[PDB]
């Protein structure tokens, strides 16, 4: 039996972002935990004054790795402020470009950020050094797989950018997403070259990405017994499968306590007393939002707010919607789970909330989305019609607000925009990473990854790499968390 | 290059960025990043991809820095806030002392055998500097100038750069320091920056002058939606003409788009980039 030891990790590394991590750990167990986002830019008010257009750009730069994800939410919120009526067919071209985002993300996610808690790469920067008991348990020829397809991966998640690039302009930080549609209507020609790639993209996943997470997962079952945290999730919806607003790939939803609710973001509020803004902020829903840094403010321990659902600590991510939604699973996750682990599945929710809401579930959830994804670009792909056109061109309004919800491959994200004197009057972010990597709220409930943290094994306290591996499951980018 | 020639370390030290310099490097087509990795550079520290973390990652960094005084290569992505002493942008924990980017630059800054700034924020400030922003964030010439240190910087900006800016820079530093040495070297570097720090290779020609489209802004023909792919982008805000970025040739993500021919150009290499380049759809 032992006693305490306190383990600070700055930078956690292998994730995006500014992250450190603090855990108490008692007797082989986190007992307690605070997560620091440790940089911030102020998004919310360098864009006061801007024409409200400029939006769709400059949010981009909050990052680098989803920034299609804030474009689509930015340029939602500015479609319904300025009443835009997006086309048809720039709706699916939106879809195509933000579609082929979540497979780069995803896979350099899995390969580049987390395979290396699993895997020893070559012996040769950035690769080494690195802890002497990093707890590596593959087979030779299993950890030769991993560095291989990292590598495979690399090119991979290339293409991926490319297909983002053909109706995007370009990636990162594309130019095809604006108010009203999207810049470049999709030609034959280039919905070839968007398909060829897309080809060989599916057989990666299909064939070495799919596979090898449940494979690796195999050899670490115990990693599927800790991270549950509260077993809380959020999904706000995305990708829109009519003009109507209502039909939705991924569908909105809240799962807390054992129960699945509706999402109503009105019940949206964000706390501060643990976050270096000032005080009188507090407890603010989006549409009233204030963004006023305190760097000095006692107590507090994160740049990173602590948004609350009607006062519950919830998850985002691919776990989350997967959850939410309950799809059913892949056929090679079917048949996997029954030759590895005894598991009989048809639909996600067959693994069990335990499970499915651990340290492995959330790359299981992920890859499985991964898969998922394919089956909506392939659709979007047989409904896009070349030559249509995809944009309309409105007046900027003098006085208007709107809206912007969608799920970046991290987790849910909205953006909210007021408009006075044709100019950004207020501009307010929610994003994935902030209901995942928050510090505690005015009545100190931890956040998701906080409380996910309590149980994590430490049997180790000189190779603590448990700590970080629960950290990284979840795909933090504190870039979008702070903003 | 091979698994077994001589790669010059690197630190890649990230203050207000969006990690969008590292992933645009990720897509380098020609070299493959993972040729640059294993055959290229020594990438020794880099919080995005490094295998080790926290304090050890430190300190790792901080017994190269030592081995390779002078000799080691400081990329900086992202600005540089110097408000609050330095508190809006913590890199790391080290000795129970946390350690800012203000400190970073400081340490590492000085024995450096030069400094590359990645990106607008870096190289000018960005948007992390642009109105309405209270970080009193920085370019990493100006933190260095102000801070008394004279290390060499280059600055390759873009929002991001091309991967072939950043790469291109590098093999054009190494293959003057193999034919002049380290000193000699970066002497040959500097000669081909132009006034705001950047290789002239990349961003000696304007964009504008230089444009596929360039008879239509002559005849007055201006596209007025933004999928007419006839007409010129100006109306539409295209800060072309304002520009200096060879775009218009090596094109974007494997030569499959840019900018100008899916919507505008809004200036991402300049200076003034982003407030003296918006409105980015007007003129
Ligand atoms: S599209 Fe832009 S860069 Fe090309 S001619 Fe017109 S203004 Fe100049
Ligand atoms: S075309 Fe203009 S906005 Fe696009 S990358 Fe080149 S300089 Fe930047
Ligand atoms: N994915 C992503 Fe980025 C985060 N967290 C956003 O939104
Ligand atoms: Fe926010
Ligand atoms: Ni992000
Ligand atoms: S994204």
């Amino acid at each position: 039996a032992t006693g305490r030891t306190t383990i600070a990790i700055d930078p956690v590394t292998r994730i995006e972002g500014h992250l450190k991590a603090e855990v108490v750990v008692e007797n082989g167990k986190v007992v307690d935990a605070r997560l620091s986002g440790g940089m911030y830019r102020g998004f919310e008010t360098i864009l006061r004054g801007r024409d409200p257009r400029d939006a769709s750009q400059i949010v981009q730069r909050i990052c680098g790795v989803c920034p299609t994800a804030h474009s689509t939410a930015s340029v939602l919120a500015l479609d319904e402020a300025f009443g835009a009526k997006v086309p048809n067919n720039g709706r699916i071209t939106r879809n195509l470009i933000f579609g082929a985002n979540y497979l780069q993300s995803h896979i350099l996610h899995f390969y580049h950020l987390s395979a290396q808690d699993f895997v020893q790469g070559p012996d040769t920067a950035p690769f080494v050094p690195r802890f002497p008991k990093s707890d590596l348990r593959l087979s030779k020829e299993l950890n030769k797989a991993g560095v291989d397809q990292y590598i495979e991966a690399l090119e991979v998640r290339r293409i991926c950018h490319e297909m983002v690039a053909l109706f995007g302009g370009r990636m990162p930080h594309v130019q095809g997403q604006v108010v009203g549609g999207a810049t470049e209507i999709p030609t034959k020609e280039k919905l070839v070259e968007y398909a060829a790639r897309f080809k060989k993209v599916r057989d990666f996943v299909e064939q070495k990405y799919v596979p090898v997470v449940y494979t690796i997962g195999s050899k670490y079952k115990d990693m599927f017994k800790v991270g549950q945290g509260f077993k809380a999730a959020l999904c706000v919806g995305a990708f829109p499968l009519d003009n109507s607003g209502k039909k939705h790939l991924f569908m909105p939803g809240v799962y807390a306590k054992g129960k699945d609710m509706p999402f109503d973001p009105s019940k949206i509020k964000e706390y501060v007393k643990y976050s270096w803004f000032a005080e009188e902020t507090t407890g603010l829903n989006y549409k009233e939002g204030k963004t006023i840094p305190a760097p000095d403010k006692a107590g507090a321990y994160s740049f990173v707010k602590a948004p609350r659902y009607d006062g519950l600590s919830l998850e985002v991510g691919p776990l989350a919607r997967m959850w939410v939604n309950n799809p059913e699973l892949s056929p090679v996750g079917k048949k996997l789970l029954k030759d590895l682990f005894g598991i009989s599945a048809k639909k996600f929710r067959d693994l069990g909330e335990e499970a499915a809401f651990s340290l492995m579930g959330r790359h299981v959830a992920r890859a499985e989305e991964t898969y998922y994804m394919l089956g909506a670009i392939e659709g979007w792909l047989k409904e896009i019609k070349a030559g249509e056109d995809t944009v309309v061109m409105p007046a900027v309004p003098a006085s208007a607000e709107g809206t912007g919800f969608t799920e970046a491959p991290r987790g849910s994200l909205l953006h909210y925009v007021k408009v006075k004197d044709s100019k950004i009057d207020n501009y307010q972010i929610v994003s994935a990473s902030l209901w995942n990597c928050n510090p505690r709220d005015d009545m100190g409930q931890r956040g998701a990854v906080e409380e996910a943290l309590i149980g994590i094994p430490v049997d180790d306290i000189q190779n603590p790499v448990n700590v970080a591996r629960l950290i990284r499951a979840f795909d933090p980018c504190l870039g979008c968390a702070v903003h | 290059g091979t698994l077994t020639g001589e790669r010059p370390p690197v630190f890649w030290l990230q203050g207000q960025g969006c990690t969008g310099c590292s992933v645009t490097l990720l897509n380098s087509v020609h070299p493959s990043i993972a040729d640059v990795l294993l055959k290229v550079i020594s990438l020794e520290f880099h919080p995005t991809v490094m295998a080790w973390e926290g304090e050890h990652a430190i300190e790792h960094m901080r017994k190269v820095a030592e081995k390779f005084k002078g000799k080691f290569f400081l990329v900086i992505e992202g600005s540089v806030p110097v408000e609050a002493d330095g508190k809006y942008c913590i890199i790391g924990e080290a000795n129970h002392h946390e350690i800012s980017m203000v400190d970073a630059l400081k340490e590492f800054g000085p024995n450096a055998a030069a400094v590359l700034a990645v990106g607008t924020c870096a190289a000018y400030g960005g948007i992390p500097a642009a109105e309405g922003s209270e970080t009193g964030a920085t370019a990493v010439s100006k933190f260095l100038g102000d801070n008394g240190i004279k290390t060499p910087v280059v600055n390759i900006p873009g929002c991001p750069p091309h991967p072939d800016w950043i790469v291109g820079t590098v093999v054009l530093a190494l293959d003057a320091i193999k034919k002049n040495g380290l000193e000699g070297g970066l002497a040959e570097v500097v000669k081909v920056l132009d006034s705001d720090g950047r290789p002239t290779p990349f961003f000696g020609r304007n964009i504008h002058e230089n444009c596929p489209y360039l008879d239509k802004y002559d005849e007055g023909v201006m596209s007025a939606t933004f999928t007419d792919k006839v007409g010129c982008r100006y109306d539409l805000g295209c800060k072309g003409p304002m520009t200096m970025a060879d775009c218009f040739e090596r094109k974007w993500n494997g030569g499959v788009n840019w900018c100008v021919q899916n919507a505008v150009c809004i200036g991402c290499v300049e200076p003034d980039f982003p407030d003296g380049k918006s409105p980015f759809y007007q003129a």
